[PDB]
């Protein structure tokens, strides 16, 4: 489930 | 048994592609406290939420500060892993 | 199927008996990316370390910085 | 193992 707290990099 | 992971990028806006996330789990119920008399929560169990608010992408620090919001009273909901 | 759980103290001195860790873990991979290609790694996979550091009880706000220090290398230990 | 950082309530 995306989260916008997520660390996309 | 773990894995060396290394990732090296071709130009400075490239990304990894990696979507990073994470969890607070249960890593240890204290013997004849009061987790263990309950019965309900397990070692290994990972923590969905916490007094109503959940705790994935949570720092352990903000957690901590969410335990100590309810003096006296800690919900949970937990899952096995 | 997620259990509810309700613990009350009889005393703000007393604990819980509850001891917490936190885990970084591999949430999904991006397709064709450079970790999808360059990389033994999988969804699902647990970070151990990210550039030799320990990442357990890490925040990703403070990985996220830890990451960013080494600009353009990316080293990590994975478990399935 | 424990780890100072750890959570125990």
């Amino acid at each position: 489930r995306p989260r916008p707290d997520d660390l996309e990099i | 048994k773990p894995t060396k992971v290394t990732l090296v990028k071709s130009a400075k806006n490239e990304e990894y592609g990696l979507r990073l996330a994470s969890h607070i789990f249960v890593k240890e119920i204290s013997q004849d406290s009061l987790a263990a008399r309950d019965g309900n929560i397990q070692e290994g169990d990972v923590v969905l939420k916490i007094n109503g608010t959940v705790t994935e992408n949570m720092s352990l620090t903000d957690a901590k500060t969410l335990i100590e919001r309810s003096k006296g009273k800690l919900k949970m909901v937990v899952q096995r892993d």
